[PDB]
């Protein structure tokens, strides 16, 4: 989510990836803490019983099989977090996220409401009119010939300066705003 | 005179009341939701009467 | 519109008095109420009236002739 | 209090309304309130005659 | 020795079960990079755009626009007339037509033979 | 057709909720398999039992959906049954009405179901019907049970399985009120309704004793 | 709801209890800064079931992107911090 | 569109979609709201026979029962006044042919 | 009737002669005075007609659609108040002009008791919209638009021309109620054949049918607010007054000659109801679900019995209300995306919660929800269909089905999910806009309670 | 009104194996060479009030005693009352 | 069930089919022959209206019935006796119509055994 | 109510048992139904008495229109214009008051329904029959004339009616 992607997921990445899959998936199949943790112990050894494999295309014939064992008995109801993007509240609050800038459509007497917020308000734009013209500047002058490679930001480098691209980012309106 | 008819239709009537008065001052306060369910604790209570009365 | 309760983090949470005997009082009607219907009311469940056997009944109540009238 | 007021301007307005436009106007035309004629038993009496209604034959009552 | 998944149309095949997710090769890894890098540098000119501060209007998007010109208002000056576009062309806007019309006609025509000979029952049959 | 459709789809039902993990599509499936036996009861020409069910599965099936909703929202808006533990003694007014309308759902004799389901069952054994209509409703009636078990031990039997962070909590007039009138409903309404009407079909006066046992049996 | 506004304190105080429970790193050397496999020895395997321990706590999970690369208890605090909206 | 990646932070996170990349000719036949292709626990196939076997067992069951129904060792239940002609019906001119219950 | 016609020409020499800075409110302002004259040709009575002269004369199938021509234009007027606002005086004064003389043709043709002044002034309404499309259009496409919104409609009508007279040549006479009164039957022979069809085919064109739809979708997409306006609510009802009004001589012909129209109806209103299931524009998908509506209502014409003709009227004019304020909703959309396009604009009950009110009433109303007239008409319809063939309903309900489907896709798409992040222009809705939507729903809901005002003479 | 009340965690090690079926969990596991990390951390399952369960016939008669006791009491009155 | 399985298993024959019945005539079996017995006339029936498929043989009890519901209508639970009666009654009427099921199976079973035995007897 | 006149709407005397309180238990029924009374029909009876004395002080008339008959479609030229106007109105007039005519049958149909209760299907015979009669010789009269309906189709749908009986009744006698 907030860390960029790579080209390539390599060999630990998807080894990690599929343990940690079916943990969950072993976990929404043996409901009992106990039972989890024994068969999660014994599923960790079988899945350790191969950590020294040395060459490369021996470590991917056995992850490709342990993909198609997965498959089998992935328990097509798995146990899923509410807030994440198959849980049963996902996107509950989703509608009550209102941008900022619509605070600038208010009318003068809505404003005379909370004058010290809109205040702020006008000291967080300043900031952000200088920052921006500062950024457009470092990242022009910190990017490779030919555009990016990948879409990772480099954060500021000198005193006053503010991370390229951060308003949008840190003027999120909330997890539940409402 | 025949009260039978008189309150199955003002059962039907009093649950309307809440809809007309959205649109006034009490729709913009918390006590709306303790209102409507005044509003249909009292549209049963009266509804009890033809209940008995077929029985 | 209740009483403060606090989170625990792993111990059994606060529990007032008035649910508990509320809830306990509650069960005991139903159990009462069972207890009671079937009591007074046992016919209910196992019937009131005898079902009858065909083979029981006789011949003469039954039209038959020895197979040699008609 | 707050019962009070409530009970008056919101169930027994809406009665009054409807009673005097069933009674006035709805019951002044024809076949708009029907009403399903009541059972009758043997051995009632009608208030509009006042004969009593013959009773059963006196079956035969054992268990 | 488990059954295994038969990857259709509407029920697709997994990322983790594609056999071409493993035999790879470093051409298929540049193609990874060049694709990363154009998406990068779409991203980048998206995010320039989205941040700043003197935008007070809508960022146009040319794939939005170049999806529904190609939808609308460019089906026809691609077309030629080829036997499979007319065959198609033909049943699906002549085939039904005909098809229903057989079907109500022959629905009507039972309809007044039972009227002309006379039992159909239109006892009540009087708003039409 | 009314009589088969209403077969199949309390069957169908009731077979699919036996395995379901989410608390409220257990208790939509078991609405559905209600409404399935109601249609049942149609296509065996007993409207007024018909009605009769609906009555009281009302009041039941409010109250166990009410059960639910208490426990999603005491429980961090969790509904998943996998992360549902001890709750019959870390809040129990709940756990009893639930076991309450469950009781009441599966026609233990002497509530609010009974005095409906049983008719039901008992004029369907009795009936020129189709016979496979006959064993479907049994053996949905059976599923009733089972999953109606199965919310129980799930629910409010095993050792805790939520986040550490407890905040189970009650106590609030609303709740215990409203889950409580629901509670008085589906303990008496029954008895009242039945008793408190006018005949308007003929009775079942004898029955095989078998036959007569043939719900509590099989639930 | 009746959800307390969790703080950083909080946050902290629950990753540290969570990471004591672990009977594989030693209490009383395991620190807000300690890292994973340098300071502590570990392997990515147990990282990740670390991950998944506190996904379990905090009743959230975190992507996979983003927590192979949480390798300290202080910037697991903060990460969940900035999930969550915490003001102190 | 579906089963686009849920967790990477796209331009139009409800849509599953970027700014610039080439939108699909079908893109409104899938928008999350509509028909999707994300793969199942079980094959396509597969998950077809079961639920056509299962529907035709289940009518050619039903049809069955129909042939063999279940019913009680019983008669036709009586009513007394000419099987109700008056009350069924009416039609008090015809004065039809009597019918007699046989006591038992 | 001249106690309305000369108002509306007098509304031209008010407007040309206003200031540069009070002409909208002049003419908003007279064009609703000359709507509440309107209103009393509501009046009708069970009995022949309101024969006001020997050159007008009012029914109750003309009233309704008389009185919705009068309330149409102020509705266009503040529609166009926003688009036209950095356009020169003389430009806006033609513009006021051209509707009012729309409105003018539109109100003659209603009336029109002889019928070679029905179909002069039937082809007099085809410049001013023709002028509206091609001159006030945004896009490039509008004089392509323009010519076909012409030719379509003239290659239908030049043959009813011909036929016309030559009726006048037989017969003796074009006045309605000697045509009524004097109807004889066409036997059935080749040259009643091609009568019939002269006659039918200028009106077909118009409605429009399946497969001389093609002129709609360009028109109405491509022409302003008010152009669409008028082409959606009053200029689609023209041909269907025209065919119920000509119908009078084409029996028994049209007993068998209807089958074509009848089969090409009842399969284009589903087929245009799926394509407003894929479709990447609001206007579009509004003319292709009036073009379904309009084809339910040739159905009715072609069935020819009471119900369907009282179906017709009450579908035709709900029909118009309801397009109008569609047409209205994404045009207000529009001003604000300046894009047209259904994924562009998302998540917008979190930014306009009035307007997504209005969006859901009047997808309800398109929707056909009881008890509106709009199910009114869809029923009336639905009945004579059945008693005309029991299998009809099949296709009836599938249309039914599919109209909910593409009504809620177009709220869900639009109204609902999230916001687009790039669009910071939304501002929050005028009172303009949010009268003009209250004037569009209002009166269907006031006209629910009194059916009868819209049922036609066959009630 | 808020719940603020600054809840303090408990100590961490009480939690502990004994008394748990997690102890049967670490035989089993250490009867092949393995060993369970993360069992202490589940110890306040079954540690607290929740170290009592109760059976599902015992969670259905819940009130059997005192429904029993009502039932005995009030067909004794009704006989005592009757008999006169 | 024993009936549906003897009959779908066994013999179709030799046990009635129940939309059939009866197959034999009434007198058959004993000459008397008494006849049932209403004591519900015509018009008292119709004006208690209880229904269609209640106007059978037991419609006596079923009038006292309802009739002592509506003159205790509080209490409701009051008249139980005639609940019982009308309950007694209608088992008796299910009783007389399972011994009219016994006595067509059994005549037919006489039926067939004469049957066999002359066709025996003709054989030889 | 005089309003409408009995003997077009029929109604049964309506007879009610009387009240056989069998236990000494008060009811609630009556008591509900007092009060009702009470604080119901009290108030809208003075209500409407208010009403009906200030309308007696302000009494006017309104007359029912009555329509003379002119000559019908069958004695009319070939080509007058107005003879066949007057018989056209005449004879919509005539459509209208048979189309009510159904309504009233219709409406005397249904309150016999819902009124005899669960025996209706007995004593809503006569009724029953009328309704028949009458639905019969409504549709022989205007059924399946079309939307543009007229005098003169009626007249030739009922010529056509008296060929085929004309031509069935001398095929018949002469057999
Ligand atoms: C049930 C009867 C109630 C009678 C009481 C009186 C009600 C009068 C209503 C008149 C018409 C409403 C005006 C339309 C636009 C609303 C204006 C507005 O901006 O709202 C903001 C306003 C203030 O809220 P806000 O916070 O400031 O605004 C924030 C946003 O707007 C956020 O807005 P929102 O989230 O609050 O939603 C807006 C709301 C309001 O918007 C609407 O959609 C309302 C219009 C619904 C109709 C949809 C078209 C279908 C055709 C139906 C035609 C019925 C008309 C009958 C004659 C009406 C005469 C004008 O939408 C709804 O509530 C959902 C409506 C869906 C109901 C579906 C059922 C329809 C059939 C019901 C039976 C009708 C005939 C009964 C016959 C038998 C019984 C006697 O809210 C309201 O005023 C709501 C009014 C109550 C809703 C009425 C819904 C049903 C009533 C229909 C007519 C009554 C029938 C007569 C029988 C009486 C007995
Ligand atoms: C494209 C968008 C829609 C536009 C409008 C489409 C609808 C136009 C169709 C017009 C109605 C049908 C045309 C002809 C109807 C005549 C009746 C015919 O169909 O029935 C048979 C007639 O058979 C044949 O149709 C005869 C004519 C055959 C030659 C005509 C060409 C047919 C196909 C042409 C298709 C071209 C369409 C596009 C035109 C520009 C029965 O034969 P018969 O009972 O003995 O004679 C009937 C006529 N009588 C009684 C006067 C003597
Ligand atoms: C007749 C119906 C013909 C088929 C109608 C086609 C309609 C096409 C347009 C539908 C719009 C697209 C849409 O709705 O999205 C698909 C959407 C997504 O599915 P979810 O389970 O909600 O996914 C959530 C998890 N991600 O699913 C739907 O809602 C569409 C379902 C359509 C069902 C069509 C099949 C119905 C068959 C009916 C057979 C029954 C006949 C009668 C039975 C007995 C009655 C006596
Ligand atoms: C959007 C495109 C629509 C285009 C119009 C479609 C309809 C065209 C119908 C024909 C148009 C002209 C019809 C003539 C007008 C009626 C006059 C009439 O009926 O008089 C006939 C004359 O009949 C004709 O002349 C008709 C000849 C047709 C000539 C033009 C042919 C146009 C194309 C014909 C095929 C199209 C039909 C289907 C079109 C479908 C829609 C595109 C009798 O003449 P008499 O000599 O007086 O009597 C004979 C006994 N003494
Ligand atoms: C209920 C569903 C059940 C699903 C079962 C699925 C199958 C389970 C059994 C899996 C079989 C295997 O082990 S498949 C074995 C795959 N091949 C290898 O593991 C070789 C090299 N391994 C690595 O490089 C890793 O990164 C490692 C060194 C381990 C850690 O690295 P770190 O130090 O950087 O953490």
């Amino acid at each position: 989510a907030f860390s960029a992607p790579a080209a390539y997921l390599t060999h630990q990445q998807k080894v990690l990836r599929l343990y940690k899959r079916a943990l969950r998936h072993l976990e929404s199949w043996c409901v009992h803490r106990d039972k989890y943790r024994y068969f999660a112990c014994l599923m960790r050894a079988r899945f350790d019983e191969h950590k020294n494999e040395k060459d490369m295309v021996k470590a991917t014939q056995l992850l490709r099989q342990a993909e198609e064992e997965f498959w089998y008995g992935q328990h097509p109801q798995p146990y899923i977090f509410p807030e994440s993007p198959g849980g049963t509240s996902y996107e509950r609050y989703e509608c009550y996220k209102v941008p900022e800038w619509c605070l600038d459509d208010w009318h003068p007497s809505e404003k005379a409401m909370y004058p010290d917020y809109f205040a702020k308000r006008e000291q967080w734009k300043r900031l952000r009119r200088e920052s921006w013209e500062r950024e457009v500047k470092q990242l022009q002058e910190e990017t490779p010939p030919g555009g990016p490679r990948t879409e990772a930001l480099p954060p500021a480098r000198k005193e006053g300066d503010l991370p390229p691209l951060w308003w949008h980012i840190v003027t999120r309106p909330r997890e539940r705003p409402m | 005179m025949n009260p039978f008819a008189s309150l199955t239709l003002t059962t039907l009537t009093i649950l309307t009341i809440p809809i007309m008065m959205s649109n006034s001052n009490i729709y913009k306060t918390n006590l709306y939701p303790n209102y409507v369910k005044t509003t249909v604790s009292y549209a049963f209570t009266l509804s009890l009467v033809p209940l008995l009365m077929f029985m | 519109g209740g009483v403060h309760i606090e989170p625990r983090y792993r111990q059994f949470p606060q529990l007032t008095r008035s649910q508990l005997i509320q809830a306990e009082f509650f069960s005991a009607t139903m159990w009462f109420w069972i207890l009671w219907r079937f009591w007074h009311d046992s016919d209910a469940v196992l019937g009131h009236f005898p079902y009858p056997d065909p083979s029981q009944w006789t011949d003469e109540e039954l039209g038959i002739l020895p197979d040699d009238e008609d | 209090y707050r019962h009070s007021i409530f009970a008056v301007t919101h169930v027994l307005i809406p009665v009054w309304i409807i009673h005097y436009y069933l009674k006035y106007h709805v019951t002044a035309k024809p076949y708009t309130v029907v009403e399903r004629k009541p059972r009758i038993f043997p051995g009632d009496t009608i208030l509009e005659t006042g004969e009593v209604i013959p009773l059963m034959k006196e079956f035969p009552d054992q268990h | 020795s488990f059954p295994k998944y038969k990857p259709s149309r509407l029920a697709t095949l997994p990322a983790t079960l594609d056999p071409a997710e493993y035999d790879i090769s470093p051409e298929t890894r540049k193609a990874q990079a060049e694709r990363l890098a154009i998406r990068s540098r779409l991203k980048r000119e998206y995010l320039l755009q989205y941040n700043d501060p003197n935008r007070l209007g809508v960022i146009e998007d040319p794939a939005l626009i170049r999806w529904t010109y190609a939808r609308s208002a460019n089906i026809y000056p691609n077309f030629r007339p080829t036997p499979k576009t007319s065959l198609l062309g033909a049943l699906f806007g002549i085939g039904p037509l005909f098809f229903w019309y057989y079907v109500f006609k022959t629905d009507r025509d039972k309809k007044e033979k039972l009227i002309q000979e006379g039992k159909l029952d239109q006892t009540f049959n009087i708003s039409y | 057709m009314t009589l088969c459709l209403g077969a199949i789809t309390t069957l169908f039902t009731a077979l699919c909720a036996i395995t379901q993990n989410d608390i409220k599509k257990i208790v939509a499936f078991s609405t559905s398999s209600q409404l399935g036996l109601m249609m049942v009861t149609i296509g065996i020409n007993q409207p007024h039992l018909a009605f009769l069910h609906i009555c009281m599965h009302a009041f039941f099936k409010a109250m166990l959906f009410m059960c639910s909703g208490s426990i999603i929202h005491s429980l961090n808006d969790e509904q998943d049954i996998r992360k549902m533990g001890g709750l019959y003694k870390a809040m129990p007014f709940t756990t009893t009405a639930l076991i309450i309308g469950s009781l009441a759902l599966t026609g233990m004799p002497y509530l609010t179901g009974f005095y409906s389901k049983d008719l039901i069952i008992e004029a369907v054994n009795m009936s020129y019907t189709n016979a496979w209509a006959l064993l479907m409703t049994l053996i949905a009636t059976s599923l009733t049970a089972a999953y109606s078990t199965r919310i129980i031990f799930f629910a409010f039997l095993g050792k805790p399985r939520f986040p550490p962070l407890v905040l189970i909590n009650e106590n609030n007039p609303l709740l215990i009120n409203s889950i409580k009138r629901l509670l008085i409903g589906s303990i008496f309404a029954g008895f009242i309704i039945s008793n408190n009407i006018p005949p308007m079909t003929v009775p079942n006066t004898t029955m095989p004793l078998y036959m007569k046992m043939t719900a509590l049996i099989v639930t | 709801s009746d959800a307390p506004p969790l703080t950083l304190e909080a946050i902290k105080d629950r990753v540290l209890y969570v990471l004591k429970l672990y009977d594989k790193i030693d209490p009383e050397k395991l620190s807000v800064n300690s890292h994973f496999m340098k300071d502590l020895g570990l392997d990515s395997l147990d990282q990740v079931e670390i991950i998944m321990a506190m996904e379990d706590e905090f009743g959230f999970e975190i992507p996979d992107i983003d927590a192979e690369k949480l390798m300290c208890p202080q910037e697991i605090v903060d990460y969940i911090a900035d999930k969550k909206d915490v003001y102190e | 569109q579906q089963e686009r990646d849920p967790w990477y932070d796209w331009d139009h996170p409800d849509l599953r979609l970027n700014w610039g990349e080439p939108i699909h000719w079908d893109l409104d036949m899938y928008i999350r709201n509509r028909v999707d292709t994300s793969p199942t626990p079980v094959s396509w196939n597969t998950m077809c026979k079961h639920l056509f076997g299962f529907v035709a067992f289940m009518l050619f069951m039903f049809w069955v029962g129909e042939i063999y129904p279940s019913y009680q060792p019983v008669g036709p239940k009586q009513y007394p006044y000419n099987d109700l002609y008056l009350e069924r019906g009416g039609d008090p001119t015809k004065e039809p042919e009597p019918v007699v219950h046989y006591e038992i | 009737m001249l106690k309305i016609i000369i108002p509306t020409t007098m509304l031209l020499p008010m407007t040309w002669m206003s200031k540069h800075n009070m002409i909208w409110i002049n003419a908003t302002v007279h064009s609703l005075l000359i709507s509440l004259i309107s209103l009393s040709l509501l009046n009708q009575l069970g009995e022949n007609s309101l024969n006001f002269s020997l050159t007008f004369f009012s029914d109750s199938l003309s009233a309704p659609l008389l009185v919705l021509t009068t309330w149409l234009l102020p509705l266009m007027l503040m529609a166009s108040q926003s688009h036209l606002s950095k356009e020169t005086t003389t430009r806006k004064k033609l513009y006021i002009t051209m509707l009012i003389l729309l409105q003018l043709f539109l109100i003659m043709t209603f009336t029109a008791t002889e019928l070679i002044l029905f179909y002069i002034l039937f082809e007099a309404t085809l410049v001013p919209t023709l002028i509206i499309i091609t001159r006030w259009g945004n896009q490039t496409e509008r004089l392509n638009a323009g010519l076909y919104f012409l030719f379509y409609t003239l290659a239908g009508s030049l043959p009813l021309l011909v036929a016309l007279v030559y009726i006048q040549n037989t017969t003796g006479s074009l006045n309605f109620l000697i045509i009524h009164y004097w109807s004889h039957p066409l036997s059935n022979s080749w040259s009643n054949i091609f009568m019939w069809l002269a006659c039918i085919m200028a009106f077909m064109v118009k409605m429009p049918l399946y497969g001389l739809h093609l002129w709609l979708p360009k028109a109405h997409v491509e022409a302003p607010i008010a152009g669409s306006m008028v082409l959606a609510a009053v200029l689609l009802k023209l041909g269907g007054y025209g065919m119920m009004r000509i119908t009078t001589i084409l029996n028994p012909l049209t007993n068998y000659m209807a089958y074509p129209f009848l089969m090409l109806s009842m399969w284009g209103m589903i087929m245009t109801s799926s394509i407003c299931l894929r479709q990447t524009d609001l206007k579009s998908l509004i003319a292709y679900s009036s073009v379904s509506h309009m084809a339910l209502v040739i159905v009715a014409i072609m069935i020819q019995t009471p119900w369907s003709f009282m179906g017709a009227t009450a579908l035709m004019i709900a029909h118009g209300l309801t397009s109008s304020m569609l047409f209205c909703l994404a045009n207000t959309n529009y001003e604000r995306v300046h894009s047209r396009t259904m994924i562009l604009a998302r998540g917008l009950q979190t930014l306009l919660p009035l307007m997504a009110t209005w969006w859901l009433v009047a997808s309800l109303t398109n929707l056909a929800l009881p008890p509106s007239i709009n199910l009114i008409g869809e029923l009336f319809i639905i009945t004579a269909s059945f008693s005309w063939s029991n299998i009809t309903i099949i296709l009836m309900g599938m249309n039914m089905m599919i109209t909910a489907l593409y009504s809620l896709y177009m709220l869900i798409t639009t109204q609902r999910g999230k916001y687009t992040h790039h669009i910071n222009n939304i501002k929050p809705s005028f009172t303009r806009e949010n009268a003009l939507m209250a004037l569009h729903i209002l009166p269907l809901l006031l006209l629910t309670l009194n059916p009868k005002m819209i049922l036609g003479p066959l009630y | 009104e808020h719940g603020h009340s600054k809840m303090e965690l408990p100590d961490y090690k009480q939690w502990k194996i004994e008394g748990t079926p997690l102890e049967t969990v670490q035989e089993k596991l250490a009867a092949r060479g393995l060993r369970d990390p993360w069992g202490r951390n589940e110890a306040w399952r079954y540690s607290g009030g929740f170290a009592n369960n109760v059976s599902f016939v015992g969670a259905l008669l819940k009130g059997f005693k005192w429904g029993f006791a009502a039932f005995v009491v009030a067909v004794g009155a009704e006989y005592y009352l009757e008999s006169q | 069930g024993a009936h549906l399985a003897r009959r779908y298993l066994g013999d179709a024959s030799k046990e009635p089919d129940p939309l059939r019945m009866p197959t034999f005539p009434p007198d058959y079996g004993f000459p008397e022959r008494k006849e049932r017995e209403m004591v519900a006339t015509q018009q008292e029936m119709n004006d208690a209206q209880l229904m269609l498929q209640q106007r059978d043989y037991c419609a006596h009890y079923l009038i006292q019935l309802l009739k002592c519901k509506r003159d205790s209508f509080p209490n409701f639970l009051a008249c139980k006796h005639e609940q019982h009666d009308w309950d007694y009654c209608e088992h008796l009427d299910y009783v007389k119509r399972m011994k009219e099921f016994e006595r067509e199976r059994r005549l037919l079973q006489r039926k067939k055994r004469r049957e066999q035995r002359e066709a025996e007897m003709a054989r030889g | 109510p005089d309003s409408w006149d009995k003997d077009v709407y029929p109604e049964p005397p309506r007879r009610t048992p009387a009240p056989a309180p069998q236990t000494s238990l008060p009811n609630p029924v009556t008591y509900l139904t007092k009060i009702f009374d009470l604080l119901v029909d009290r108030p809208v009876t003075l209500a409407r008495e208010f009403i009906e004395q200030q309308h007696a002080k302000n009494r006017y008339y309104y007359y029912h229109r009555e329509f003379r008959r002119v000559p019908d479609i069958t004695e009319c030229e070939e080509k007058d214009i107005l003879c066949m106007f007057e018989a056209e109105m005449q004879w919509r007039r005539d459509y209208k008051v048979d189309q009510e005519i159904v309504n009233i049958i219709q409406e005397r149909l249904k309150a016999c329904q819902q009124r005899e209760g669960e025996s209706y299907r007995q004593n809503c015979a006569k009724e029953l029959e009328q309704f028949t009669q009458v639905s019969k010789a409504f549709q022989d009269r205007y059924s399946d004339l079309g939307a543009h309906y007229s005098a003169r189709k009626c007249l030739a749908k009922q010529k056509q009616r008296m060929l085929a009986e004309r031509k069935a009744a001398k095929e018949a006698a002469a057999a």
